[PDB]
């Protein structure tokens, strides 16, 4: 075990690489593309 | 998870700033939505792109390689260059940082050893080779019946990402052995296989799942079948035999149509 | 307005028929920070003497011309004190301001795709497994005139692919818009400006061995004279290094 | 010990499953993650970038850059210039950034953006009808029948391009990426509204086209893309 | 859980509003209970219909299909049309929204691969077909000894439910290839099977369990044996051989009796 | 590890059992669930609807 | 794990589709049938 | 019992894995650990000690 | 975990106390870092040596021994002296205190017994030997198919550490049977193997993982191939045959170069 | 079991020898070497 009307995110092998897919998603924006302009 | 935006209502509009006009030259995509063009209704839209994010898109554990045990021995140099379908998906991007979990699907039976041989040293070249006796080379013993072996390799870069494409060389200008592309840029190790029994079949399938992926510089998807690995060469030489010697095929996926305007 | 002025020290571009500037990936060139650094030695910043516009040779754009590419930093290797800093250092980084210039007339028709490709790894001109030679991927300021697809292109000497439709790498032109790009439509604009930061998975690398970027100008629609006797128009490329760094001072890697 | 049970699918190896596996090379320290420009977290951000439609794909022009542009001239009567049947599996869309992201997914929803740019001299002018025939309708073959669907009319001058939005019109909630008559998407066709008039009688003009996804576009059921095939081993 | 109501007491009643009279024509069922008809006692009634709800009724994981590995290869297009007993139970309803968990019962041994091939692409047509090498087609590797493979497919509609019955066509009026019924309305994918060994038997049984079911428009249960799948055709042609050609049997479940009033 | 045991019926496949299984197609988004008239949650609601008895069934 | 003189409803695969049968039942009425009348 | 699953790599023997194993010889008391001079907890402390380069290595 | 220190900035310096001068004679290593020599920038350095600590370095479970079942019987005296690669890694240190977990990898099948025979008593010399019936000798029964046996042996010293090197003798001056080195200093027991079936192959591989290690007095790494176990003898006698009798090879890893100053 | 936004260090066999690798590291210094001096 590693870390934590509930949920539990538990790492059995105690490595960050040994975890499954990373489902926690924040970063995004299309604008790096589709609008890559100064002004 | 992020749902796609709702469709907002829009009525008739008389506007002296057209949103449907623009310039393709500026290098920007259109901002136009259906609210600019037609007259729309409010639609409550719960659809998600969650299955299109780079984690789900590249996270399915494709087959990277196949090897055959010859005299109860096999060897594979870890890479995605050999399989066209997974190689095309990685090459939507210039740079990838990922851990990989490696599952070994074998039809053999009895007992197998996998040795992960880190770069820079010599691997066992046969079964019964003394190099299968290793203090520090990580190995896996498994019995193919009752379970598939799986291990995770973390990200071994030398850099902050893997190069999918590399426009440089590993040696200076005048060197005649120069190598072009990503092959010098990193080596992920090799997997050695041997059987400690005889038993079942000789086939060893290596399935690899990228996980914890970070992708960087989107590229045009591969428009042509691959020819060689670590190349980008798309010209295919079908035969060495005779007068068709030195005739090359591109082998693209574009299909024609009889007429424009009649489709 | 369509007017634009870009002053990078010692030199000034003035564009009176212009689009917005493409800022690649919404990212301006920065100096390598301390968080991202690898090598321990204090780098050199030449600033105004290296960072400035270097205009290359012009290329004649004609009926039937398939295109051109330049490799960066390569195209600048002989240019001013920027090119001197490439040979005397192990490593270097930089961003670039690429300004492409083609003007004709309101009677001329044509379109050019001006794109910047990170890590543009060419394909061998055809056949067996051969690395494209160092000599061919490093033309210098002259760049490479793309010739075209043929069965008759010489396959000797590890030559690069000549087919612009496949981007010389085996991927369709027309998807090249995924990279920082602008179109020069003679009806609309006579120029283009792209500000690319330093793109790499490495903080700095060898300026000579590795070509970070590639500037590719493809004639998307051919050049029609209209009613004029002008069947060709020049295309001039002008590059400014920006926020360029160099570290690992040594003997010049030149001959 | 603690009583447990092994339900069906416990000893399975599913290629698409999500699980934790033992780290080989424990203690390994990855190289530091620096800032790289361009980070892309979703592949639908590639489908939202404009890319040229090979609108001219025909016997002679495929394999050449000329497959991306069509010729327009001055004509006495309105003609149907171009037809873009709306299928993400059709070569027209399947080869683009939009269509080649959508060919990895079995079905899709949302709106398409198609942008037409005319490459001509500055003295050329024109009006064009760009119509979208909604699903279930017949390809018009007349400008009176084409104008009865979703359509724009783009004046040509002083701005290069114009954009028809193909709005989402569907009975069901998703459309199959591969063309079928049940989910079929309809047709985009190009017409002369008035005419293409050049400064000189025989003058001509070229039209390009790009497509991108709108922000409401969504895909599901990742599959193999027909856009890659491997007949040989790569060695 | 919901218990059935208790029986309430009722005595003799003289009433000028009969509850036992009514009109069958109005389209409504009777409200009559035994308290309206006879003289009753209080009965405390704990019985439940829990086993009759649509989740329990349709939730038993029936056999949908059988395939045989021919040259260590099999293929099955997912559907309930083939098996009469589960097809009859789904067809009590016009519309069904369900997830399905798929269990594969095989008498083979060694090693098997199942590929789920999403609609719209080409499947592997043989073992050793290169299409068994897939980046994004979800597959399952299992050894039939020690466990049965099981996976869940969520609801893939294109609509909010599956059509059990469809009174439309997929093409317009004048089209000669028109297809009638639910076959065009959705396709749930196909399962490809191959063996990576030889070993055991060739039989592959596909068991499917609907779960998370929502059923919509009750229909009369099927009164006749099925003839073809995706049809509703109940006329059965027993033989093509001879003078009995073009003789059809309905094959219903109604049984006669010698006399009314004597039963 | 933690001591466990595998009692009889652990490796069984029971057709009527209730269990959780891995999702193939992870991340898949089902089409939205709209209102449809007629929803029936129990099949005993069909038995409570009148239906004609074939009272005359004879040769 | 996913969610919650006790009880625990635990989802092992963290998907709503991967759960077993849905045993939580509220919605019902025969009257959509047997009495489908205006008044 | 409690439903479990055996993902790939469960019955594996990985040479580099970290796991707990049953003690043979239970109750065994190791000899006491005294102070010894020189304790080295990391092998990079040997690489940080100067050592002579065979600079003259030749035939 | 301990990250390596950051590189601090340094400018030009004029100093009358050189940090780059010193005395190799004092017996101390250099304190010089790049901030003393060149002009440096601040580098934020997150690298760790975690994989170099003695727990990770010696903690990989190397193969200590191989035995063959002859008549379904094998015997092995526990030690690291037999395998050169793990013997070299332990011998970076003079003293080691570790527990060891012992994994047995066998290609046999059916049923095997391992007996751990503590020092000081007699072991079973054959299968069917009555000494395989033991009250207090700890044994392990396992079936090689479905799992690898593993057990932990704690630290059995007689001392506070194991001697890797021992400069003493077990007997006094005049005794003619004196034994030199670590062999008398401790004995870790022996493992007896037998098969209760016939079945599979005869090979038994003993993998041992040091855990809870404490290492003491660093030594020069072994510069020469080993010749005998419990020796340190590096002189190798290649042949007993003839005139090359009494010719010895050192077998070191030093390689020459054509010229100094030309490398 | 033996002992203890979380973590749990659990010993299944209740012996200190039966535990896995010891990952808790404090003691160190190169100076026993590289600077083994009186003054």
């Amino acid at each position: 075990g590693a870390q934590v009307i509930k949920y539990f995110n538990i790492n059995y092998y105690k490595d960050s690489a040994s975890s499954g897919l990373s489902r926690q998603d924040f970063s995004q924006d299309p604008s790096k593309f589709t609008q890559p302009l100064v002004d | 998870v992020l749902v796609v935006p709702d469709t907002k209502p829009s009525g008739p509009q008389h506007t002296t700033k057209p949103s449907i006009l623009g310039a393709m030259e500026i290098g920007a995509s259109s901002n136009a939505t259906p609210e600019s063009t037609i007259e729309t209704r409010y639609v409550y839209n719960t659809n998600t792109n969650a299955e299109a994010d780079v984690e789900m898109f590249l996270g399915r554990s494709a087959l990277w390689g196949k090897v055959t045990l010859t005299r109860q021995y096999a060897k594979w140099e870890i890479n995605f260059q050999e399989q066209a379908h997974i190689r095309k998906k990685f090459e939507f991007f210039t740079y990838l940082r990922f851990d990989m979990e490696v599952t070994i699907v074998t039809n053999n039976k009895g007992l197998m050893q996998i040795m992960f041989v880190p770069p820079g040293i010599d691997h066992p070249e046969t079964h019964d080779d003394r190099k299968w006796d290793s203090a520090s080379n990580p190995s896996v013993f498994f019995q193919p019946k009752s379970g598939f072996p799986r291990f995770t390799i973390p990200f071994t870069g030398l850099a902050s990402a893997y190069y999918m494409f590399y426009d440089g060389y590993d040696k200076p200008k005048g060197s005649d052995n120069n190598e072009y592309g990503i092959a010098p840029t990193n080596d992920m190790g090799l997997l050695c296989f041997r059987t400690l029994d005889n038993s079942g079949g000789n086939d060893v399938k290596i399935y690899v799942k990228p996980k914890h992926i970070t992708a960087w510089v989107p590229r045009p998807p591969r428009a042509t079948q691959y020819t060689h690995k670590y190349s980008t060469n798309y010209h295919y030489k079908p035969n060495s035999s005779g007068p068709d010697e030195h005739v090359l095929k591109d082998r693209h996926f574009i299909k024609t149509r009889p007429l424009i305007s009649s489709a | 307005d369509r007017l634009k002025q870009i002053t990078i020290g010692n030199s000034t571009i003035t564009t009176q028929d212009s689009l917005h500037t493409v800022l690649a990936y919404g990212e301006w060139p920065t100096y390598l920070s301390d968080i991202d650094a690898t090598s321990v030695d204090k780098p050199t910043h030449p600033e105004t003497s290296a960072d400035r516009f270097y205009t290359l040779d012009s290329v004649e754009w004609q009926v039937g011309s398939h295109g051109w590419w330049w490799k960066l930093p390569d195209a600048l290797k002989d240019m001013g004190v920027f090119g001197q800093n490439m040979y005397y250092h192990s490593m270097g980084r930089s961003g670039f301001i690429i300004h492409t210039q083609c003007n004709a007339t309101k009677f001329h028709s044509g379109a050019l795709i001006v794109a910047v490709i990170p890590e543009h790894q060419l394909a061998y001109v055809g056949g067996v497994k051969v690395n494209v030679g160092y000599d061919h991927t490093h033309p210098g300021q002259s760049g490479h005139q793309i010739r075209g697809p043929s069965q008759s292109n010489d396959r000797s000497g590890g030559k690069p692919d000549e087919d612009p439709l496949f981007n010389c790498n085996g991927t369709l032109l027309g998807n090249i818009t995924i990279f920082p790009h602008q179109i020069i439509n003679l009806r609309t604009n006579n120029s283009s400006t792209i500000v690319v930061p330093y793109i790499n998975c490495v903080p700095m690398d060898n300026m000579l061995k590795h070509n970070n970027l590639s500037l590719v100008i493809i004639p998307l629609v051919p050049l029609r004279p209209g009613s004029s006797g002008i069947n060709s128009v020049p295309i001039t490329v002008t590059i400014a290094p920006y926020k360029s760094e160099f570290s690992g001072a040594m003997e010049a890697q030149r001959q | 010990g603690l009583p447990t049970r092994l339900p069906s699918g416990s000893q399975q190896f599913m290629t698409t499953e999500d699980e934790q596996s033992p780290n080989i090379l424990p203690g390994f320290h990855p190289s530091k993650k620096i800032h790289i420009p361009g980070m892309i977290t979703n592949v639908m951000h590639m489908a939202r970038v404009d890319s040229f439609i090979p609108i001219n794909n025909i016997q002679g022009e495929v394999g050449k850059v000329s497959m991306y542009y069509i010729t327009v001239t001055k004509k006495t009567v309105t003609e149907r210039i171009l037809v873009l049947p709306l299928e993400m599996s059709n070569t027209l869309f399947a080869t683009t950034l939009l269509g080649e992201v959508l060919n990895y997914y079995a079905n899709w929803s949302g709106s398409i953006t198609i942008t037409f740019m005319c490459v001509c001299d500055a003295f050329s002018t024109g009006k064009f009808l760009v119509a979208y025939t909604p699903p279930g309708g017949k390809l018009p073959e007349d400008r009176k029948q084409a104008m009865l669907g979703v359509h724009i009319i783009w004046d040509l001058g002083l701005q290069s391009s114009c954009t028809i939005v193909v709005p989402w019109i569907s009975s069901g909630f998703y459309r199959r990426t591969k063309a079928d008559s049940f989910t079929h998407g309809g047709y985009v066709s190009l017409w002369y509204q008035t005419a293409f008039v050049p400064p000189v009688s025989g003058g001509t003009g070229s039209i390009l086209a790009t497509c991108s996804a709108c922000p409401d576009m969504s895909v599901r059921m990742l599959r193999d893309s027909p856009m890659m095939e491997q007949k040989n081993e790569l060695q």
